[PDB]
DNA sequence: AGCAACGCATAACCC
DNA sequence: GGGTTATGCGTTGAATTGTCCGG
RNA sequence: CCGGACAAUUU
């Protein structure tokens, strides 16, 4: 069962995987990233609320003065989206604010005395985000691109490459948190740790164990391992344990209980091990050298005369053990060290240490902190518990907390935000059996490891940075205050966060142009993921593991549609099931499977969970009711993939599209198609134009529609009922009822945007697609916007295509057209481009714009008016003027259109600022468009009223129904009728009230519409009025643009073909489109011969159909036909049943396919050899496909069979009039005398080194000369070179370089002597 | 430079000019009421970091900043860098007359001319339309001649058409590698806004037709024009100045027309009979009445330059067919015909190109190149190959294969499962029988594309080569190799992983059947590694390119002979295998430095101050001559220069 | 307030 | 008892150009 | 005027 909007064009779709998980909201990612920035949740739980709870509550120093915080709202926008882009002001709300401020008496501990509550006070107006997910600052349209950085948290890396020469790897560690400074316990090849600040110099690990209030003992005690030592008579006992002698070797001997084990020069294996654990005897002889080679911890002083025996960390010898022997002690703890097990690095770092005490430690702190400065020790004290255990200069996040604890090993996932003791003490240890050997490491280049940002988390850190900048101000005024009598309003600043927030959203790295010239563009641009921005790398500072994707970019990251240039492999984009995780990863949907059953029920997965589980593939045999037909299936476990059995896979793939995005989705045969080769196709297929006629696509994938609704450029219709009224302007919905609610039920109008320009200088329309008088669904498409019909995004055109060389016209990768595709017009593209208007007032008073303009021309004026400003609708040239305007002296300085622009004058905006008068022209303009709103504000009164007398009227007819008193007495008296006091009743008094406050809303309305265009618009402090026109050029096709298709395929056109000179058939049809077949083995495309041979079968179809219904036959024979096309196949999910249909029905439905035959093709799943022949033999066509032609020229019959067909193709967005340029003669630069650069002036080319080197190595060198003396350095030499040439005479000479003039002269003003002598 | 209203920009100079001026008045009123030592010392500290400020920011300490947050530039760092003076006004600089545009293809023109627009060429010849305006008298003055050129009436047009006719243009490329970057060609007024540059040139280029821009610089004075004709002419600078490969290659379509011409068969239309001349053989092939490439005894009449100078003619028959007598008919006079009776492949073409221009010249080899483009873009348009479906073949034992290959490696798995080899051997075992298997089915897929279609004989079955598309483009060398029509047909084989090595499970769908996702992600990073180095690669060889052009460029020949007897003694370089570097290629042309004698018994070969040439090397070839002492640019004892003795035969001449 | 690679520049070996 | 080697800081990283718009 | 951002080409 379908819908029945559905039936005026369904699309044949073939495949063998049935879909369970629907498309979902392509714009998810930047509606809740704004949901989740703006919201009234409370708990704060991150978001305003959470960012105020943090930073608000902040005591004073001496003002007795404490400001709290109840809650925020929002107003409304003093300007909506149209007329606030049409103007140019931030579409922004006022963000208010309810704050209170106590006040307590000096002498109490909280003792108040008097309060002020502040209602709704101001702190700045952030901009909101429209349903399309774009954003508006100064009257254009930019989204901002998510970031993808380093997560929060602790990293160990290796470093390796860098090892000094020596071979040796390295291990250290970096602890970034959120916003604070970093940490880094990085390591030397002389076993020695060592920590840093913000990346300053190497510092000693000890010293900082010793400042966090510790001592030797203790620190010792708490990282290596106590080795006990006991006196006796004779033979000294130690105690070892066998995992600690797994690393080094005991080469001394080893007895226990009168047995000798292990004897000089056994090495002890396992067996010894295990003879160890099972003795347990930790008392037995060490020789003389292992002692003073083993480190003392504690200090430890004499039994009798209490001298200090050893010190802390110091090796013994025979002094010391005769001092200990000839005492009494019984147990003094010794370190452990070893080299695969445990080594002493703290042990070196703390003999290296000169430090011993915790004042020197600090003291040492602040003096490499600050140096000249007296380091005291309070401050020290001070600066180095406010750096790891601070609330404000030092904070992390829940996913911060969280990566710790996991990274750690800990339990649970929540606590703290800041760094402790005890956090340090258990990196360390892991940073340290991380060098011992065990444990491995984390990289970089992993999705588990990083993570994703959002507009929403990056708005509201840069609010909270504004915030925590203003408090200090904020804290200052509240010190130094008053006694209780200033004022909230007064005491706060919101400046800073004003400029902040403004300038994030202006000039930001991210916060890029949109590209609005193509609706998949726009789709592509608002899911692209860009890791360029700050928090992450740069352009030129990357290597190859952050380049080359990551095996775990399995359904998130699309390696696809990808730019090429500067920037390759940072710039990605999104899948389509990728959604964001709670913490800020990337997740994808994940079907779950049973043991046997694959149900479905879908299962979330991150990247630290998919790397646990086992999923198999998506294009998979499989059952109908979910079952493996066979026993071996291709799987993953780490990335790396593999093959796995059936009773051990665990998960499965959703769907097959999930792995690619969706921009690259609409390329048919992805499969087909080599890697780069797809990748410049959906390049090229983003940087599109739509064309005149939004012709059907034949090859589709399918997701068209989806695209289509998904997209902002068409109108949906909110809730469906009944079409009354269409026109190319608005449209009427009357609501069926089912969907009628008590208040409000309500009309449905739409609005339609006609010829405006977008970004790139294109046209978007909207046309409408319903008719009048036919039944809607809730979701339908009612308007097709650019480059779409029916629904479906139709991109290209479709062509006849070919592949045979034609007198070399088509040399490598060249494109042949016909003349049948310029005589039809159907590639004729609309370019609008934007002229701007600029009078300002300077000397002499400011640029009047008056006719009364003195050397000027009747011929050039008749075009204008008493004005100077020409009509709308006039086709205007390259050299005429547009807008006049005139600079007092008077000279003229109007407006002049560029040279190679043939348009069109289409509308004409004056933006005339507050406080200047007007003159007539201005006068009927501001007419003109208060007609304009009056008269659509009347007619949108008119529908309304005429809405709810129909509302009322059909009130009344349910129930006492008396047509007397409804024909006889007027209209206007319908409110004393026989109706019962009831629901009905409280309807028609809810429709009274309702058109009363329609009535006074459009008095309002139309008093602040007229007090608006009264009034001026902002604009810059020194310009009075601006003038925005659009032009409107008809560009058609011209020899030298770029034509290109939906493989990868490259086309420029050569020279055009006739009719009579392009080869035709046995029947008479020429070919337009010619291809080089020398392009195939070059460029990997296989699916183009496929897509061919598609567009053949789904052409003879149309035909075939539009012959039958032309010949007029009965609708048996056509139902018989379509059902035949329709169930055609092997087994695909496209069941339809023509028997539930009517007779119009299938008459609309073959005068809709009159014209072609659509047919999907979803990505890894589309048609096959099997099914393209089966159509082709049910079709009037060969089964090769490979038809003869006739020669244009000659004719006759070729040797071999060619290859003909059906392309899509579509036209790119460079044009050779665009792209062309020459310039002879022209103006100059002023710091360096050489000719200016570019198009849009008149600037010429620059010859540079690399083709200088060339003229050099070739034997030239007058030419040389005079390109880099002659024509642009010596101004006097190319002054007469001109004159010697315009009075013909051929004479050259040679002239000073003015680039080396300004070198010398740059140099002289520099510490640096330099001349010209003479000989 | 002021702004947008009254307000004026400050510039970076002025704002340190400024601080310091600022500093030093202070400075100087602070000195005048006795101020102390501590406030003295901290004005002196304050213009000192004023000063270094001015002269050069960034080298002490920290960079002040002169806005929100990019760094201020100094002299110092405007002078050194990338923007710097010396590479952006000294050496590369902007230059007038000159335009750019996309190039087109427009194969109907000679070799020593070139397309370009119609405005265009007016727009540039703009001085010259005004100097031939005024010396004609159409015109009053400057304002009459700018009224006529923006007019455009009648005179304009073949006044811009007598100042083409006489007046060649340097084309010019942005990216210009090596020396053959500039080259001097004739336009043709042609109607459009593209440049329609010949197609021969193209591969010389390394140039295509994807929107690519391509600017053109017109020289303006005698001396520089007479110069580009001498040398900048694509009909002079036609051997490669590296080694002795030409650069008139011809290009693929060319090759696939010829190749298809002299593709002969072993029956066709008009099979066994005997015609006079190629004149009647091309009558026949166009009335129909033969085929193209049909076995046909015609006689044939060349000449050959067995004389001093001389020709001698001759009369014989041969064996032949129908193309190849039509392909023969364009040879110019002096070349024997042994070279056109096989299947004339790029590298076949190649040497008969070299051939026929080092044994007659220069002129004639250049109108014969022009020629065989011709008739071979017309011979493509006249056929036309092209590529089908099922003119790819699948071999029907792929499938066997692909199993036995699952079957060994699902046997390798569990006997490594079972705990009888290690992952290594493992692992070397799948890739070595992953990589038996691939190159067997490429093997197979050749073999099946070579002889797939056989024909008759008048009455039996005849094996032969096979006339299929993709066999002939992979043949005639005109687009594809091996790999290349592997990949395109059969198996891929593996393929690296990022890290360095390669993944264990390869690709086992081809690209006509159907690979699969995972399949698909394992050639996307395979294919992204190259994409992504591509770029920095480009930038590394540009660096090492003007590093090397920057170092070795103080080099100019000032005197002809040095009268030294030093040099390099040539050995013939072996690396392993067998002789890399022949013997002729070594010292072909180079003037050694004492007599070298004949390897025989005291026989003097040639003297010590010759040019050693074709002839010389055949005479050392036959000499058989093991090492050969000739002078070298380093032992050449030169003041000032090398010598042009020490450095033989000049390239590209 | 995150290169990468390589060279020149102080201030300790260990005979 | 002078001089051998880790550490700190100096330099740079192709080519030309259609676009956007910001201080 | 200097940078930022996108993008063509070096496939
Ligand atoms: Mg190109
Ligand atoms: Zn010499």
């Amino acid at each position: 069962v379908y819908s029945y909007t559905e039936k005026k064009r369904i699309r044949k779709d073939f495949g063998k995987r049935p879909q369970v998980l629907d498309v979902p909201y392509l714009l998810s990612i930047q509606l809740d990233s704004f949901q989740k920035f703006i919201e009234q949740d409370p708990e704060g739980q991150y978001g305003l609320e959470a960012a105020f709870r943090s930073v608000f509550p902040i005591q004073s120093y001496s003002g007795n003065s404490e400001l709290q915080y109840v809650s925020y709202r929002l107003g409304e926008p003093v300007f909506d989206v149209q007329e606030c882009q049409i103007r140019g002001v931030t579409y922004s709300a006022p963000l208010r604010v309810k704050l209170r401020l106590v006040i307590y008496e000096r002498e109490a501990p909280e003792g108040t005395v008097k309060d002020i509550k502040e209602q709704e006070v101001y702190m700045g107006e952030i901009p909101l985000m429209t349903d399309n997910g774009t954003f508006v600052i100064n009257g254009t349209e930019r989204v901002i691109v998510s970031q993808l950085h380093r997560s929060p948290g602790v990293f160990f890396d290796s470093d390796k490459g860098k090892t000094h020469s020596s071979g040796k790897v390295l291990y250290n560690a970096r602890i970034i948190p959120y916003r604070g400074s970093w940490l880094d316990f990085e390591f030397d090849p002389k076993d020695n740790l060592f920590v840093r600040i913000d990346r300053r110099r190497k510092l000693p690990a000890t010293i900082i164990l010793r400042a966090l209030n510790y001592t030797t003992e203790q620190i010792l005690d708490l990282f290596f391992e106590k080795v006990i030592f006991e006196i006796r008579d004779n033979k000294l006992q130690m105690e070892l344990v066998p995992e600690r002698l797994r690393g080094e070797t005991a080469s001394f001997d080893i007895e226990a209980n009168g047995k000798v084990y292990v004897e000089k020069g056994r090495r002890i294996t396992a067996r010894h091990i295990r003879q160890l654990e099972k003795d347990d005897v930790k008392l037995i002889e060490v020789p003389v050298e292992y002692i003073a080679g083993k480190v003392v911890a504690k200090d430890y002083i004499d039994e009798s005369t209490g001298e200090l025996i050893c010190a802390a960390n110091m090796e013994l010898s025979l002094d010391l053990l005769a001092k200990l022997s000839q005492s009494g002690h019984k147990r003094i703890e010794t370190l452990f060290t070893n080299d695969l097990d445990h080594g002493p690095y703290i042990s070196e770092t703390l003999r290296v240490d000169p430090t011993n005490d915790r004042l020197s430690a600090l003291v040492e702190i602040y003096r490499m902190m600050r140096p000249g400065e007296p380091p005291t020790r309070e401050a020290a004290e001070s600066l180095f518990e406010n750096l790891f255990f601070s609330e404000d200069r030092y904070d992390l996040s829940a996913v911060g907390r969280m990566k710790f604890n996991r990274s750690l090993l800990r339990e649970e996932i929540e606590g703290s935000g800041i760094l402790s003791k005890d956090d340090i003490i258990d990196v360390m240890k892991k940073l340290i059996d991380i060098r011992n050997g065990k444990g491995e490491v984390d990289d970089i280049d992993h999705l588990g490891n990083r993570r994703i940002r959002s507009v929403g988390e990056m708005a509201e850190n840069q609010f909270r940075v504004g915030l925590v900048r203003v408090e200090r101000a904020v804290k200052e005024r509240l010190s130094l205050g008053d006694l209780d009598t200033l004022m909230p309003q007064d005491m706060i600043n919101a400046k800073p966060i004003s400029a902040a927030v403004k300038e994030f959203f202006g000039s930001s790295q991210l916060s890029q142009f949109m590209d609005q010239n193509n609706p998949l563009s726009e789709i592509t641009h608002k899911r692209r993921i860009s890791a360029l921005g700050p928090g992450g790398l740069t352009r030129e500072r990357a290597g190859f593991e952050v380049r080359d994707v990551h095996p775990t970019h399995y359904g998130r990251v699309c390696p696809i549609e990808t730019p090429e240039g500067p920037n390759i492999g940072l710039i990605n984009s999104l899948s389509v099931y990728a959604q964001t995780n709670e913490y800020g990863f990337l997740e994808t949907p994940y079907r779950k499977v049973t043991d046997g059953v694959v149900t479905d029920e879908i299962h979330y997965l991150s990247a630290i969970e998919e790397g646990n589980y086992v999923i198999a593939q998506a294009n998979s045999n499989l059952d109908e009711e979910g079952h493996f037909v066979e026993d071996l299936v291709t799987c993953r476990s780490k990335g790396e993939s593999s093959l796995f059995s059936r009773d051990q896979v665990d998960y499965m793939d959703v769907s097959t599209q999930q792995v690619v995005s969706v921009g690259a989705s609409l390329i048919p045969f992805l499969e087909h198609d080599d890697a780069n080769r797809a990748l410049m196709g959906a390049n090229m297929q983003r940087q599109a134009v739509p064309t005149l006629r939004a012709d059907k696509p034949l090859v589709g994938t399918g997701m068209e529609r989806a695209v289509a609704v998904d997209s902002g450029v068409t109108a949906v219709a909110k809730r469906g009922g009944v079409v009354q009224y269409v026109d190319a302007s608005r449209i009427v919905i009357k609501v069926n009822e089912d969907e009628m609610y008590p208040g409000e039920a309500g009309i449905d109008i739409y609005n339609l945007t006609k010829y405006t320009r977008s970004n790139q200088n294109t046209c978007i329309n909207q046309m409408p697609c319903v008719s009048l008088g036919e039944p809607v669904e809730r979701g339908d498409v009612l308007a097709d916007g650019p480059s779409t019909d029916l629904g479906e995004l139709a991109l290209g055109q479709n062509m006849r295509v070919a592949f045979m060389p034609w007198n070399g016209y088509n040399f490598e990768d060249s494109i042949l057209v016909s003349e049948r595709v310029v005589q039809e017009d159907r590639f004729t593209t609309i370019h609008i481009q934007e002229l701007a208007c600029v009078s300002r007032d300077t000397k002499l008073g400011p640029e009047e714009i008056t006719a009364d303009i003195p050397n000027v021309g009747e011929a050039a004026l008749s075009k204008l008016d008493e004005s100077g400003i020409v009509y709308i609708g006039a086709e205007v040239t390259g050299g005429d003027i547009l807008v006049g305007k005139v600079t007092p002296k008077v000279k003229d300085s109007s407006l002049r259109v560029p040279n190679g622009v043939s348009g069109t004058v289409i509308d004409v905006q004056v933006f005339t600022r507050d406080g200047v008068e007007k003159d007539k022209r201005a006068l009927e303009i501001e007419e003109m468009q208060l007609k304009q709103a009056k008269k659509d504000l009347s007619e949108e009164l008119q529908i309304l009223e005429a809405g709810l007398f129909s509302r009322i009227r059909a009130v009344l007819v349910a129930g006492g129904v008396e047509a007397e008193k409804l024909d006889k007495l007027p209209r206007d008296r319908w409110l004393e009728l026989g109706l019962t006091d009831e629901e009905k009743q409280n309807q028609l008094e809810q429709l009274a009230e309702q058109y009363d406050e329609l009535k006074h809303e459009f008095e309002k309305k139309l008093e602040a519409k007229r007090r608006k265009i009264t009034q001026g618009d902002d604009l810059a402090p020194g310009v009075l009025k601006i003038v925005k026109v659009y032009l409107a050029v008809k560009r058609r096709i011209q020899p030298g643009d770029k034509m290109a298709g939906r493989h990868g395929n490259k086309g420029v056109i050569s020279k055009i073909n006739p009719i009579e000179d392009m080869p035709y058939d046995e029947n008479g049809t020429p070919v337009d489109i010619v291809l080089n077949p020398l392009g195939v083995p070059s460029r990997m495309n296989i699916g183009q011969i496929l897509e061919t041979h598609l567009g053949m079968a789904a052409k003879g179809i149309g035909d075939k159909i539009n012959a039958m219904l032309k010949q007029q036959q009965e609708v048996a024979k056509l139902r018989e036909f379509i059902q035949r096309a329709y169930d055609l196949g092997a087994d695909v999910r496209q069941k339809v049943d023509l028997s539930t249909f009517s007779d119009e029905e299938v008459m609309r439905l073959a005068e809709n396919l009159r014209k072609g035959m659509p047919i999907a093709t979803p990505v890894f799943d589309g048609a096959k050899e099997a099914e393209i022949k089966e159509l082709l033999k049910l079709g009037d066509l060969p089964t090769s496909g490979q038809i003869r032609l006739y020669d244009g020229r000659t004719g006759e019959q070729f040797e071999r069979p060619v290859t003909v067909g059906y392309m899509y193709m579509l036209k790119l967005n460079h044009l050779v009039d665009d792209k062309m340029h020459a310039r002879s003669t022209g103006s100059y630069s002023l710091v360096t005398q050489q000719p200016l650069g570019g198009k849009a002036q008149f600037g010429g080319q620059r010859f540079g080194e690399m083709e200088v080197w060339a003229l050099e190595a070739y034997g030239a060198a007058y030419t040389l000369q005079e390109m880099l003396t002659v024509k642009s350095d010596d101004v006097n030499g190319r002054t007469k070179m001109y004159k010697n040439i315009v009075d013909g005479n051929h004479q050259m000479e040679p002239g000073m370089p003015e680039s080396f003039n300004v070198l010398l002269k740059e140099i002289r003003s520099l510490g640096i002597n330099i001349e010209l002598e003479d000989e | 430079v002021p702004l947008d209203g009254g307000r004026f920009a400050t510039s970076d100079l002025n704002d340190l000019y400024r601080r310091v001026i600022n500093r030093n008045n202070r400075l100087k009123r602070l000195l005048d009421l006795a101020a102390p030592d501590i406030i003295v010392r901290n004005e002196k500290r304050m213009l000192q970091e004023a000063v270094d400020a001015l002269l050069d920011n960034g080298r002490r300490g920290r960079a002040i900043t002169g806005s929100n947050k990019r760094p201020l530039k100094s002299l110092a760092d405007m002078i050194k860098g990338k923007q710097g003076r010396f590479r952006q006004n000294l050496l590369g600089k902007r230059v007038d007359y000159s335009g750019r545009s996309v190039i087109t293809v427009g194969p109907y023109l000679r070799l020593h001319q070139c397309g370009l627009p119609k405005k265009m060429a007016l727009e540039l010849f703009k001085p010259f339309i005004y100097g031939k305006l005024e010396l004609r008298g159409l015109a009053t003055t400057i304002k009459a001649a700018k009224k006529m050129v923006e007019r455009e009436e009648a005179v304009v047009w073949d006044i811009l058409d007598e100042v083409i006719r006489e007046h060649p243009v340097l084309l010019n490329r942005a990216p210009t590698l090596h020396r053959l970057g500039i080259q001097a060609f004739e336009p043709v007024l042609i109607e459009g806004k593209a440049i329609q540059l010949h197609p021969l040139v193209c591969a010389a280029y390394n140039a295509d037709f994807d929107g690519d821009q391509m600017a053109v610089h017109v020289p303006l004075t005698l001396e520089a024009q007479l110069e580009a004709r001498a040398l900048m002419m694509s009909t002079n600078n036609i051997l490669s100045p590296a080694n002795g490969e030409p650069i008139i290659v011809p290009s693929q379509d060319v090759v696939l027309g010829l190749y298809y011409m002299t593709r002969d068969c072993v029956n066709a239309k008009g099979e066994g009979m005997v015609l006079t001349g190629p004149k009647e053989a091309e009558r026949l092939y166009r009335s129909g009445l033969a085929s193209l490439h049909a076995r046909v005894k015609v006689r044939i009449t060349e000449y050959e330059k067995d004389a001093n100078g001389e020709l001698v003619a001759k009369t014989s028959l041969k064996d032949t067919t129908v193309g190849r007598a039509i392909l023969w008919m364009i040879v110019p006079k002096g070349l024997p015909y042994s070279i056109v009776n096989q299947a004339l492949g790029k590298k076949a073409i190649s040497k008969m190109l070299n051939t026929c221009y080092r044994i007659l010249g220069l002129k004639p080899t250049v109108i014969f190149a022009d020629q065989i483009m011709y008739t071979g873009f017309a011979y493509a348009a006249r056929s036309g190959a092209s590529v089908g479906i099922d003119d790819m073949v699948i071999p029907e034992k792929k499938h066997e294969i692909i199993s036995e290959a699952e079957a060994e490696v699902a046997e390798i798995q569990e006997q490594f499962q079972s705990g009888l080899v290690t992952a290594g051997e493992r692992y070397n075992k799948v890739i070595d029988i992953w990589a038996a298997a691939n190159d067997r089915v490429s093997k197979a897929m050749m073999d099946n594309l070579q002889t797939e279609t056989v024909i008759n004989r008048d009455g039996q079955e005849e094996k032969q080569v096979s006339f299929n598309s993709i066999y002939m483009m992979a043949d005639s060398g005109a687009r594809g190799s091996a790999a290349q029509i592997r990949q395109l047909a059969g198996m891929r084989g593996l393929m690296a992983k990022p890290d360095g090595s390669i993944i264990e499970t390869p690709i086992t769908a081809n690209f006509r059947e159907g690979l699969n996702v995972l399949q698909y992600f394992i050639s996307t990073h395979g294919a992204r590694k190259g994409l992504a180095d591509t770029a920095l690669k480009t930038a590394n060889s540009g660096y090492l390119t003007r590093r090397l052009v920057d170092v070795a460029q103080d080099l100019v020949v000032t005197e002809d002979d040095c009268g030294t007897h030093e040099g390099i003694m040539m050995t013939p370089v072996i690396e392993g295998g067998d002789v890399k570097e022949p013997l002729r290629d070594r010292v072909l042309g180079r003037v050694t430095a004492e007599d070298v004698l004949k390897p025989g018994t005291a026989d003097i070969l040639v003297p010590r101050n010759t040019l050693l040439h074709e002839q010389w090397c055949d005479l050392l070839e036959e000499n058989s001559v093991d090492a050969v002492k000739v002078r070298s640019v380093v032992s050449c004892d030169t003041d000032f220069g090398v010598c042009a003795h020490c450095y033989g035969r000049d390239l590209a001449r």
